[PDB]
């Protein structure tokens, strides 16, 4: 739903990536390989928790709240 | 592993691998049972239920 | 009495046993409880 | 003669949604069954 | 005046009368709660009919029916011989009662509830002297009439005598003679409530608005304007057809409606002169026929309502 | 068998009734009753018996 | 130390279940009996045998 915090295999975090990874293919023109080896992900279990990550949580947002305050 | 049985990484399931929901709707009805008995949510007392 | 909402208008209504079930400013006749104000403990695991 | 009484629109409907909730067609079984929800494949 | 046959279940040891019992369901055991002895193990928790106790007493019957195999010469015969039975032939005539209490109620779009009361105050009040020398179909026509009161979707007269061809003699003779046959059973063996009041002109309003096509905002004003129109004595006297669609009227030209009075009356069969010969009189009292919410906000001006 | 079987017994004349253990009342919330099949068709048998009775 | 054998190691697309062995476990020592056989019920839901 939501970028998960920390990469499954090994640990390391990742929660705090998405947006510069979206920033590196939108503004950078990067293709997905390097955006990853620019956030410094090199084992390819980081690069698939980001590279394969569905972000559901935008499509989530597009309801309006239950309860408005 | 043996006989179609695996391992999973303990670490990995703490870290939320493979972690699901799980919704249960429950369904209930103020039935009216003709013109005189009828029922209503309460909390019901010891002393009366 | 107990505070309900509304589920397409999101009105705080407040309803008695005695008051039919039904938004009074939209009319919808669906409403969600409101949520409970008392702390709900939850583990970080 | 009093036409709401010679036409019921019981019989259509109650005919119709009979036939959909369960699986009988008429007045063949398991034409209808329940949607699956369970993923978005299935 | 029989044998009692009644089982009380009490810890010996105990002794406490009465005792305090806790049924585990699931090991199936009744225990006492003081000393946790058991008294009573093997608790138990399609092969039935459904029946209904109230309605239809204590009646069973059973179908004949085609099979996987079977020549039509016996299903014939055998239905045959089933019809002529004379014990059942009694019970028949409440359930062909009742048959077409079901076809008038599911004709009016009405809800099970309502059939329900109709069919069990047919049963309630029928097979009595009063009613005897009344047409079976003022019989019916009463018993849907309080079925929907009953129901908290309380119709009309005019509404119901669409379907059921009644005239008004003796149906209002029919309702306040099978009225004092449900009161005389209510407390000798509730059955009424502030809504069987026969003006209850708040329910109605809500139905003929939505004929009217009116928005949801108009029919609160509506509500709002019949539930202060009592407190006139010169239209309190009025039949709560006339008060609500009055109150109706008043609103649909507050709002600004184009809906003119020739329709309100047309679409709910009151007549013209009626609609505005009321109209003329809660003209003189719009401060207290109107929402204080609504008019403060500014929605609603009474500017708005023309004068005559 | 002349003991137990004999050929005149193949018709019957007296019905016994099974106990009300063998067709038991289910209660599905309690507020409703419902009888078992045997009990309907006991009913059944009972209710064309006495109307073979009148008639005759 | 080093296994003699080298494994097979990359990545695999794997999907979990609807079963689960919390909604299949259940044990009966005692419990209600059906009413027309006053045998155990049938069903885990029912705290059946
Ligand atoms: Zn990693
Ligand atoms: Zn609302
Ligand atoms: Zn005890």
């Amino acid at each position: 739903m939501i970028v998960p915090v920390r990469c499954f295999s090994c640990g390391k975090v990742v929660g705090d990536k998405w947006e510069s990874y979206l920033n590196l293919l939108q503004e950078d023109e990067l293709d997905e390989g390097t955006a990853l080896s620019r956030l410094g992900l090199k084992r390819y279990c980081c690069r698939r928790m980001i590279l394969t990550h569905v972000d559901l949580i935008e499509k989530f947002l597009r309801y309006n709240p239950l309860e408005k305050r | 592993n043996q006989e179609d049985s695996m391992i999973m990484n303990q670490s990995s399931i703490d870290r939320g691998l493979f972690r699901s929901l799980f919704f249960r709707s429950y369904m209930d009805q103020e039935k009216k049972y003709g013109m005189s008995i009828t029922e209503t949510f309460e909390k019901p007392q010891r002393t009366n239920t | 009495t107990l505070k309900y909402i509304c589920a397409e208008c999101s009105s705080k209504l407040s309803l008695s046993r005695t008051d039919a079930v039904r938004c009074k400013d939209c009319g919808h006749r669906i409403l969600l409880k409101a949520r409970t104000k008392r702390l709900v403990q939850f583990e970080a695991r | 003669f009093n036409m709401k009484l010679a036409i019921n629109a019981k019989t259509i409907t109650s005919g119709l949604k009979y036939a959909l909730a369960t699986g009988n067609w008429g007045e063949r079984a398991g034409v209808s069954q329940v949607l699956n929800r369970y993923t978005y494949s299935s | 005046r029989g044998p009692n046959l009644n089982i009380v279940l009490t810890c010996p040891e105990c002794k406490v009368y009465p005792p305090k019992i806790v049924e585990r369901f699931s090991e199936g055991d009744v225990v006492c709660a003081l000393c946790g002895l058991v008294l009573s193990d093997k608790l138990v928790d399609r092969v039935g009919e459904a029946s209904n106790p109230l309605l239809d007493g204590n009646n069973l019957s059973t179908r004949i029916g085609k099979g996987e195999t079977t020549d039509m010469r016996f299903t014939k015969e055998l239905n045959k011989a089933q019809g002529k039975n004379v014990m059942d032939k009694k019970d028949n005539e409440v359930q062909a009662a009742f048959a077409k209490i079901t076809m008038l109620c599911d004709a009016a779009e009405l809800p099970k509830i309502v059939k329900d009361c109709a069919k069990e105050a047919y049963k309630l009040c029928h097979d009595e002297k009063t009613l005897k020398g009344k047409s079976m179909e003022s019989i019916m026509a009463a018993s849907i009439l309080i079925g929907c009161r009953r129901a908290e979707v309380a119709r009309t007269f005019k509404e119901i005598q669409s379907l059921i061809h009644v005239k008004t003699k003796e149906f209002g003779k029919t309702l306040n003679i099978m009225k004092n046959i449900l009161r005389g059973k209510s407390e000798d063996g509730k059955i009424d409530t502030d809504n069987m009041s026969g003006a209850q002109n708040l329910t109605y309003i809500p139905r003929f608005c939505s004929h009217l096509g009116l928005p949801m905002q108009v029919t609160t004003s509506a509500e709002y304007t019949a539930k202060k129109c009592k407190e006139i004595k010169e239209i309190a006297g009025k039949s709560p057809i006339t008060i609500a669609v009055v109150s109706i009227y008043l609103n649909i030209l507050l709002f600004q409606i184009p809906i003119t009075a020739a329709k309100v009356g047309q679409t709910l069969q009151v007549t013209e002169g009626t609609i505005k010969s009321g109209y003329k009189i809660l003209y003189e009292h719009r401060d207290k026929l109107v929402d204080p919410q609504l008019i403060a906000n500014g929605v609603v001006s009474l500017d708005n309502l023309p004068g005559v | 068998n002349e003991v137990f079987s004999r050929p005149e017994w193949m018709i019957l004349t007296c019905l016994p009734v099974p106990p009300p253990p063998v067709r038991p009342s289910i209660s599905f919330n309690e507020s409703q009753r419902g009888e078992d099949d045997l009990t309907f068709k006991l009913a059944d048998i009972l209710k064309a018996n006495i109307s073979l009775e009148t008639l005759e | 130390k080093k296994l003699m054998a080298q494994i097979f190691f990359g990545p695999t697309y794997y999907q979990r279940l609807r079963h689960m062995v919390d909604d299949k476990i259940h044990a009966r020592a005692r419990g209600p009996m059906q009413v027309l056989t006053r045998q155990p019920v049938e069903g885990r839901s029912r705290d059946g045998g």
